[PDB]
């Protein structure tokens, strides 16, 4: 197979698909609260930049290299996506996937609205993110703890980037949710994800697709992204104050 | 124990600046080198040069065992060659493997160090492999076979300069204590003495 | 300018890490804390953190013999953890450091293949321990292996039956079982100085400067499985046997660790 | 640790030692070996010569002679070249070394920014260095010390260049060598040796220059004599 | 004392003006960068507020600035160098340069042969003049009494020290060799 | 917006590692383990010529071109 | 790097050469480089030597899976491959267009020819049978690689002796030389190519060019055909516009130069087998020339294994024994331990706020 | 399976020595500095080409005597019965698209266009029979439409052998049948051959009869595709004026 690597089994049924036990029921909760959240800023001491962000069952590492040499009259903005193999309920092929190229897409088309890249000519920088577990809205930890990373890496941007996620009930009467978890995530017909500048007031990155087809519903799941966008930034208010202040104090 | 049966063949090739041959009973290894020559600039280092080694098997492809079993070799190399004498250059050893007996590894280090001295590389002292093989109760084994290596427990190899007889590789398989592999190590330093003559030897032949 | 300044600390007998030349740094691990994965580990030795996982499948047995079950270990550098990785394939450093782990899980025995069969022939578990390096300061394959060994004492593994009519496999998930493990290989690592002088626990500016570098890694029972030395400078029988005097402490250490981590559940 | 003035036309082996005469000396290292202390040390294989003029003064170098291909430049050799660019000004030609030489278009003689000599890309020059250290490509002229070219310049019209070792070339360059008058007994020739291995021939006949440069490049084995006599014999036909 | 995030209300365009490092909009003074808020009263009123991080990890160049640098390789006609530090601070990480043949000296002259005068393994000072092209990326220059190689390394290791503007000697063997001696 | 207290995992992620008598004694340095210079004036202060300088100002003063 | 380029005068001299129709090394136009051909110890590995070129063919068998459909044959890889010491030029990823033109010459003439016999290469149907792999290296390029390849896989594949299975009821079992003699293949005929350079616009050919005489040459035929008089494989290449006259008297010397390389090959194994069955000594060793300097032998030598267990008891006995500071370790909550200098308070508490 | 009846006609109704239908188009794309498209008999091909042009990442591999013919191949995922996909690394694709590199690097006159690149791409939409002789010729065709000289025009057929007689443009069916194929690539006016093609056992006697017949039968595909040609030029020539 690969010759880069150690082989093993050719095949490999994981025991899920065999698991006897019959999947079980969510529950039900309120629609109204946010899961609390932990932010820390310059964790690694190698990297430029480094944020690590955890909240609930979310465990996402973010680290900024520096510009590098090599739209000239401006810099590029390299990105690179990718998540833990323990992460989920099954494995994953560490060569790569559709699905981390998309999300890093999703994530290049959303750090690049912040940052003034018509100050590093000729120049590119690099992010990586990492996420170690899976335990609700992805998304809406790969943009939060991206833009922390650029804050603390001292590179120039108009303003941060705060993401959200939503999720729609399966039921007779659909309701959007708050942070939805992978029990009321699995379960769910739609998703949507807001990526809003809270003090310009400007969306940054959308993607949704799912069965809410009526322009009414989507409404309220925007609003509510930018409601959450705006709730969520008081704690990397402080969470960027409190990295500056122990930097500072460090010399 | 005694060492098994030898020979070395030079100057087989007519393209490379030198070739060496060197089989070692029934394995074979086959060396040629390209003396100082240009180097991309993206890989060049100033007052130093670049060593490059590439190893080929016989069935399969290579993998990580063979580029891992290329970085030993490459780091050997690197502590008995003069780079500082040759900026700007590239120094490439490459070694193939013709036929497979038993200990490798040992008859590849030194295809690598007759094939340096043909193509007429400064160096610093020259470097010998000797690999050892002791059984399931403890009788040590000198330059082992296969048959002998399948059984037995643990088999080790070792790299010794030809000045002071210091240690410079050490690959070891199996488990055993430290009593053996001060044992196996005085083998080893015995060992080399043989082999260093056969070097003497065979060098003031060819200039006769 | 480089040399000489650090054989400064060097005859100071006080390298800038703030150490006696002789000593470790700060050891600190966490086990049990990513749930989606079947046994991990975290392990902090003063930076150059490694963390490992440890995932179980089903697999088909070999044709030579089937009654064994594979485990198969990988070691990974992203270009986050330092700033000279870089995108793509995996390594060189990453290979070895994944070479160096088979070799290790080869030679010392830890685990038995036969004690992972459920029924000889068809299927056996299969065990994923894949390794990402979270910070690389040096001494790269000490910390990967204790990473691993704290990982492998954490893995349980649920009571499997299979029917006879219906052949197929129910998994009693309320039962979970461990794991056995035989020995406890520990690694150590030395960097050697131009000619003569030895150090432990080196950092990548030491192995930047460095001109060689040996590994050695004991049983509990003082039985050596690898010795590992890429190469360099040049050592000596005395050195070997100085070496290894203190292995023998930092082994205790280590496995008092394991010793007292593992009772406090 | 022999001592030198004993050792000489013996073969040696990387990493000896051996002990040059007592009262430091200023006898400069040759290229297999390197001065550590009072003592040298070698790093090529080949044999010890030594070379003091008539006179009981220095009057002496040490340096080992071996057998082998691969070219590095040295100060003051007689090399041929083939061009390879005209990039600029210059004329960028390989030598055979780690890195291509530079002439420039006003080294020919007589030539002026008008009066450009003529040179193409692929020919062969016959010239000499007049930098060759390692810290820059090396640079050659084309035309003498004082400036009126003897023989140097742009050479080879109807003959074939070949590559031998620098072994025979050593041997060939010597003032005790009968080779070329008895090869050239049988064959009449003209030759225009290089110090990076090369070398060009020029017979009469297509089958004569055939002959000579198959049979040039195996003189530096077949020593003369009981083997030498009936080896030219037997070519005679 | 207090520190800033890349956006905040600061101040008005009439109650100060944007510094370094600073954006206004909308007749507002918005912070861009992680710092400390640093107000230059310097004279004349109205203070030109800026924030600056004070703690450069890594910084861009720009048209004109004083770097230190570090030669990798030496032609017949240009120069490749490696930026090592950016006036006074270390660098993370290494850029790339050309001298060419007219930066020399001071004049732009003719002569000035390159072979003698960036011998491979030193330490310059030199300044930029552009942002380069494809090729060579920087453009840096020496046409100053104050740049020139500075920290000079001998043939077999030791440290060298300046004895003339065109020539320097060895002090252990006393050889004889030539450099572009700056200023100290 | 309520933020929240930390757990083992990033407590130990977010960890700074920054005489006292003698141990681990065999790892010491010690147990392990003429120059006439004549060198010539220090410095040389460009107290003189320095070519650049004298050409320019020459040729702007002289101002003749005869 | 790249390879050393090409003069002005190489080619004229070739061409004058040419036309005048005499060759640099003395062979006539229809002609080949004399063969030496070399065998190992274990079936199936040979070196063929054709002039100053090198191959090493190798042949290996191994118990696969029958994929689905084609229930009743076997499998037959093969891999050229071209060493980085066959030349200067040779680099592993920037050649990718002579290796994909060299497989394929090769696996056209090896596989669509029908020699080999893959129908009785079976065990069981829809379960395991032999998958053989043919693997040829390039060792010393001198010019015609694929003549000498051909007749290195050739003479690899005349050579190797599978092993060799019970069959009965629905049992299988495997024998090993000891429990069961190796047993030869089937060979129906012998495929051989032959190639031809055209130069100055075909008005000249020369037979079996070397490397030189290749640079100075518009194109090339190739015309792979076996034994007996039955033409298997045709690939003009290069640069060559041809005529039709010409085709069939290439025909013909292919036809004749096949005979006699058919020929030395079977003579060759003939005298291999004499040799093998006599009972005397064969191998890769007893193959260099002792009329030579470059080669010596020497036989066993017990050097002195008299010293080791005193040298070793001293060592041990004379070192420093390890110490005894032991360390503690420190509990925080079950789950997480430091050893170390440790830190002074229990742990962070509202450092900030 | 009959493939050659006793009366003498193949599987799909022609004799031996008779070839399927064309039917041709020129100027097909806009963007492009050419285009082509021929269907020869079941066969759908296509070709696109790019006039020169300066050399793409201007990484210093240009020839100072002549210009760098860069040609492509691709093929649709419906082109047969089995969708049979493939990545662009199939080593089929390589090899065919170098035997069309050597061939139209042979009867374009290049020497005329120093330092530049000539990019020519070919799309098969459906695969039943000979697909080189279908490439070559919509190549052809797709540089004629640029305006690109060259020597002559070049074409390719194919050609077999069954039961002692020589066919021509076999088909997929006779062509998956184990028999000795071949395929030349023909200039009219000299006769000379660019490319020669073979595989499969034959015995020495027929080659002169198979190669006869597979160069009569390129001789007709000239003919037909020289109407067209003349029909296109005469078609521009009364559009302008």
């Amino acid at each position: 197979g690969d010759h880069r690597r150690i082989r093993g089994p050719e095949e490999s049924q994981p025991p899920q698909l065999y698991a006897a036990d019959e999947e079980e029921a969510p529950g039900t909760r309120d629609p109204t609260r946010l899961r609390p959240v932990y932010a820390r800023a310059g964790l690694l001491s190698q990297a430029k930049g480094s944020a690590y962000l955890e909240a609930g069952g979310t465990k996402v590492l973010c680290a900024v290299s520096g510009p590098r040499q090599a739209a000239a009259l401006r810099g590029r903005l390299l990105c690179d996506f990718r998540r833990a193999p323990f992460a989920g309920r099954r494995r994953r092929a560490p060569p790569g996937g559709c699905e981390e190229r998309e999300l890093a897409l999703a994530l290049q088309e959303a750090l690049e609205p912040a940052v003034r890249l018509g100050r590093y000519p000729r120049a590119q920088l690099e992010v990586s993110a990492l996420l170690l577990e899976d335990g609700g809205s992805a998304l809406a930890a790969a943009l939060t703890a991206a833009a922390l990373a650029l804050a603390d890496a001292g590179v120039e941007m108009y303003d941060l980037v705060v993401g959200c996620g939503l999720s729609l009930a399966p039921g007779p009467a659909p309701t959007w949710l708050l942070d939805p978890t992978r029990l009321e995530e699995e379960r769910a017909a739609a998703g949507l994800t807001v990526a809003l500048m809270p003090v310009l007031n400007q969306v940054a990155g959308l993607l949704g697709s799912g069965e809410g087809g009526l322009t009414e519903s989507w409404a309220e799941a925007v609003r509510l992204g930018l409601e959450g966008c705006q709730r969520l930034y008081p704690v990397l208010q402080q969470s960027l104050v409190r990295a500056a202040r122990r930097r500072g104090a460090a010399a | 124990c005694s060492l098994r049966h030898f020979a070395c063949e030079q100057n087989l090739l007519s393209r490379p600046d030198g070739s060496a041959s060197f089989l070692q009973g029934d394995t074979s290894v086959l060396a040629g080198v390209y003396g100082p020559a240009e180097v991309k600039v993206s890989k060049e280092i100033f007052n130093k040069a670049t060593l490059e080694v590439i190893l080929r098997p016989k069935i399969g492809l290579p993998g990580v065992a063979e580029k891992s079993r290329e970085r030993l070799i490459r780091n050997t190399c690197e502590a008995v060659v003069l780079g500082t004498l040759h900026p700007r250059t590239s120094i490439t050893v490459v070694l193939q493997v013709v036929s497979d007996a038993g200990s490798l590894l040992a008859c590849c280090l030194n295809a690598a160090c007759m094939a340096l001295v043909d193509a007429g590389v400064p160096m610093r002292a020259l470097f010998c492999g000797v690999a050892c093989a002791l059984d399931s109760d403890g009788t040590l084994v000198l330059d082992p076979t296969s048959k002998q290596e399948k059984e037995a427990r643990a088999v080790l190899t070792f790299a010794l300069d030809s000045v002071e007889r210091k240690l410079l590789m050490s690959s070891t398989k199996g488990l055993y204590s430290d009593t053996e592999l001060q044992q196996c190590l005085a083998a080893a330093q015995a060992a080399s003495q043989h082999v260093f003559r056969f070097y003497r030897e065979s060098l003031q032949r060819r200039y006769s | 300018e480089p040399l000489e300044y650090y054989r400064r600390f060097l005859k100071e007998n006080c390298r800038p890490d703030g150490r006696e030349l002789g000593e470790f740094r700060t050891t600190t691990v966490n086990i049990g804390s990513i749930s989606t994965a079947d046994g991990s580990a975290l392990v902090k030795l003063g930076n150059t953190t490694v963390i490992c996982g440890v995932k179980a499948e089903f697999a088909a047995p070999s044709t030579d013999a089937p009654d064994k079950g594979y485990v198969v270990p990988n070691v990974d550098l992203p270009p986050l953890c330092s700033s000279r990785f870089r995108s793509g394939p995996p390594g060189e450093e990453a290979q070895v450091a994944s070479q160096f782990i088979a070799d290790v899980i080869e030679n010392s025995q830890i685990i038995q293949k036969e004690d992972l069969c459920i029924s000889p022939g068809k299927l056996v578990w299969v065990l994923y321990c894949d390794l990402i390096c979270l910070d690389y300061d040096g001494n790269i394959l000490d910390a990967c292996t204790f990473a691993l060994l704290a990982a492998l004492k954490n893995v349980q593994l649920p009571e499997v039956t299979i029917n006879e009519e219906t052949a197929l496999a129910e998994v009693n998930l309320k039962k979970k079982s461990y794991l056995n493990i035989r020995t406890h290989p520990v690694a150590t690592s030395f960097a050697v100085f131009d000619d003569t002088l030895l150090i432990v626990d080196p950092t990548g500016e030491e192995e930047h400067l460095a001109t060689g570098t040996l590994t050695i890694v004991m049983d509990e029972e003082g039985k050596l499985c690898c010795l590992h030395k890429p190469g360099g400078s040049g050592l000596t029988g005395a050195k070997l046997q100085d070496c290894m005097s203190r292995a023998v402490t930092r082994h205790k250490e280590v496995k008092k660790l394991m010793d007292e981590v593992i009772k406090s559940m | 640790a022999r001592a030198a003035r004993t050792v000489l036309g013996q073969v040696v082996l990387p990493g000896e030692e051996l002990l040059l005469p007592e009262s430091r000396v200023r006898v400069v290292c040759g290229p297999g070996l390197r001065r550590c202390g009072d003592r040298l040390l070698v790093t090529k294989c080949g044999r010890l010569r030594h070379k003091e003029p008539g006179s009981g003064s220095g009057g002496g170098v040490y340096w080992v002679d071996s057998q082998q291909k691969r070219y590095v430049p040295v100060k003051g050799d007689h090399v041929i070249g083939i061009v390879t660019a005209k990039s600029g000004d210059i004329f960028k030609v390989d030598v055979g070394g780690s890195e291509p030489a530079s002439l420039s278009y006003l080294s020919f003689e007589g030539a002026t920014k008008r009066n450009r000599p003529n040179v193409q890309v692929g020919d062969l020059i016959y010239g000499q260095f007049v930098v060759a250290n390692k810290d820059m490509e090396p640079e050659m002229v084309c035309i003498d010390s004082c400036g009126r070219a003897n023989g140097m310049g742009v050479i080879g019209q109807d003959g074939l260049l070949f590559k031998v070792t620098l072994g025979l070339i050593r041997k060939l360059l010597a003032p005790d060598c009968e080779i070329i008058q008895e090869v050239g007994k049988l064959h009449p020739l003209e030759i225009v040796f290089g110090m990076n291995g090369r070398i060009w021939v020029k017979a009469k006949t297509i089958q004569q220059t055939l002959i000579l440069a198959n049979i040039l490049e195996a003189c530096e084995h077949m020593t003369s004599d009981q083997r030498k006599q009936i080896f030219s014999r037997l070519a005679e036909s | 004392v207090r520190y800033c995030i890349p956006g905040e209300r600061l101040c008005n365009l009439e109650e100060g003006s944007p510094g370094s490092g600073t954006y206004t909009r909308h007749g507002y003074i918005f912070s861009s960068l992680a710092g400390c808020l640093m107000k230059s009263s310097e004279n004349g009123a109205l203070p030109v507020v800026s924030v600056v991080r004070e703690t450069e990890s890594q910084l861009l160049p720009d048209v004109g600035a004083i770097v230190t640098c570090k030669v990798s390789s030496i032609n017949s006609r240009f120069a490749k160098v490696h930026i090592l530090y950016v006036g006074s601070m270390p660098l993370k990480n290494s850029f790339r340069g050309t001298i060419r043949k007219e930066d020399v000296r001071a004049t732009e002259k003719d002569k000035v042969e390159i072979y003698k005068s960036f011998r491979p393994g030193d330490i310059v000072l030199a300044k930029v003049i552009s942002l380069g092209d494809a090729q060579s990326n920087y453009l840096l220059t020496t046409a100053e009494n104050e740049l020139g190689v500075v920290v000079a390394h001998s043939e077999s290791g030791i440290q060298m020290v300046p004895i003339s503007w065109c020539e320097m000697q060895c002090p252990k063997t006393h050889t004889k060799e030539f450099r572009k001696v700056a200023r100290v | 917006a309520l933020a929240a207290r930390p757990s083992a995992f990033a407590s130990t992620l977010c960890l700074r590692y920054p005489r006292t008598l003698d141990l681990y004694k065999t790892f010491l340095y010690s147990r392990q383990v003429e120059i006439s210079p004549l060198v010539a004036i220090t410095p040389f202060d460009f107290k003189s010529a320095s070519p650049d300088d004298i050409v320019k100002a020459n040729q702007k003063k002289a101002f003749t071109r005869e | 790097m790249k390879e050393t380029p090409l003069s002005n005068c190489e080619r004229r001299f070739l061409l004058r050469a040419i036309e005048e129709k005499k060759r640099l090394d003395g062979r006539q136009t229809y002609d080949y480089r004399n063969i030496r051909i070399s065998f190992g110890t274990d079936y199936g590995c040979c070196i063929v030597e054709l002039g100053k070129t090198r191959v090493l063919g190798q042949v290996s068998c191994e118990l696969v899976s029958p994929k689905l459909n084609r229930a009743t044959e076997g499998i037959l890889f093969f891999n050229l491959e071209l060493s980085q010491m066959a030349a200067p030029a040779f680099e592993p990823g920037r050649q990718s267009d002579l290796l994909v033109k060299l497989n394929r010459l090769m696996e056209r003439c090896l596989r669509n020819s029908k020699c080999i016999d893959t129908e009785s290469l079976c065990v069981v149907a829809g379960e395991k049978v032999w998958q053989i792999r043919v693997d040829l290296h390039l060792l010393n390029h001198d010019g015609n690689i694929i003549d000498a390849a051909s007749i290195a896989a050739i003479v690899a594949l005349c050579h190797f002796r599978r092993p060799d299975v019970s069959v009965q009821g629905d049992e299988v079992t495997l024998y090993t030389p000891e429990e069961r003699d190796p047993v030869p293949l089937s060979i129906h005929h012998m495929p051989i190519c032959v190639s031809f350079a055209f130069f100055q616009q075909g008005t000249y050919l020369l037979v079996d060019p070397n490397e030189r005489e290749e640079r100075v040459m518009d194109g090339l035929l190739v015309i792979a055909m076996n034994k007996h008089r039955e033409i298997c494989t045709i690939q003009s290449s290069g640069g060559i516009m041809l005529l039709k006259d010409q085709v069939l008297r290439c025909s013909k010397i292919a036809g004749v130069k096949v005979a006699e390389i058919t020929e030395l090959i079977l003579k060759a194994l003939e005298n291999d087998q004499k040799v093998r069955k006599e009972g005397g000594k064969f191998g890769f060793a007893e193959s260099i020339a002792n009329q030579r300097i470059t080669a010596f032998k020497m036989e066993k030598a017990p050097i002195d294994t008299s010293d080791v267990e005193e040298k070793a008891e001293e060592i041990i006995a004379e070192a420093e024994p390890p110490s005894e500071v032991v360390s503690t370790p420190v509990l925080w909550t079950p789950g997480t331990a430091q050893i170390g200098e440790g830190v002074e308070n229990s742990w962070g508490d509202l450092e900030d706020s | 399976l009959e493939l050659l009846s006793d009366q003498g006609y193949r599987v799909d109704g022609r004799r031996a020595g008779e070839l399927r239908k064309i039917q041709a188009r020129m100027g097909v794309f806009a963007q492009a500095d050419g285009s082509a498209y021929i269907e020869q008999g079941n066969t759908k091909a296509l070709a696109v080409v790019y006039g020169p042009h300066e050399i793409r990442g201007s990484r210093a591999r240009a020839l100072p005597d002549r210009a760098l013919v860069n040609c492509q191949y691709s093929s649709a995922t419906f082109s047969t019965g089995e969708r049979k996909r493939r990545p662009h690394g199939d080593r089929k694709s390589c090899e065919m698209g170098l035997q069309l590199r050597q061939t139209f690097e042979a009867a374009i006159l290049t020497q005329l266009h120093p330092r530049s690149q000539i990019d020519i791409y070919v799309q098969v939409l459906q695969a039943d029979g000979g697909t080189y002789a279908a490439c070559v010729n919509a190549a052809t065709l797709a540089v004629l439409d640029a305006g690109i000289p060259m020597r002559d025009f070049v074409c390719a057929c194919s050609a077999g052998f069954v039961d002692g007689t020589a066919l021509a443009d076999l088909s997929h069916v006779e062509e998956a049948a184990g028999g000795p194929q071949l395929a030349l690539a023909l200039l009219p006016a000299s006769g000379q051959i660019a490319l020669l093609e073979m595989d499969a056992r034959l015995h020495e006697d027929h080659l002169e009869r198979v190669l006869e017949a597979a160069a009569q039968a390129a001789r007709d595909v000239h003919t037909l595709l020289d109407r067209v040609v003349r029909q296109h030029v005469r078609e521009a020539s009364i559009l302008l004026g």
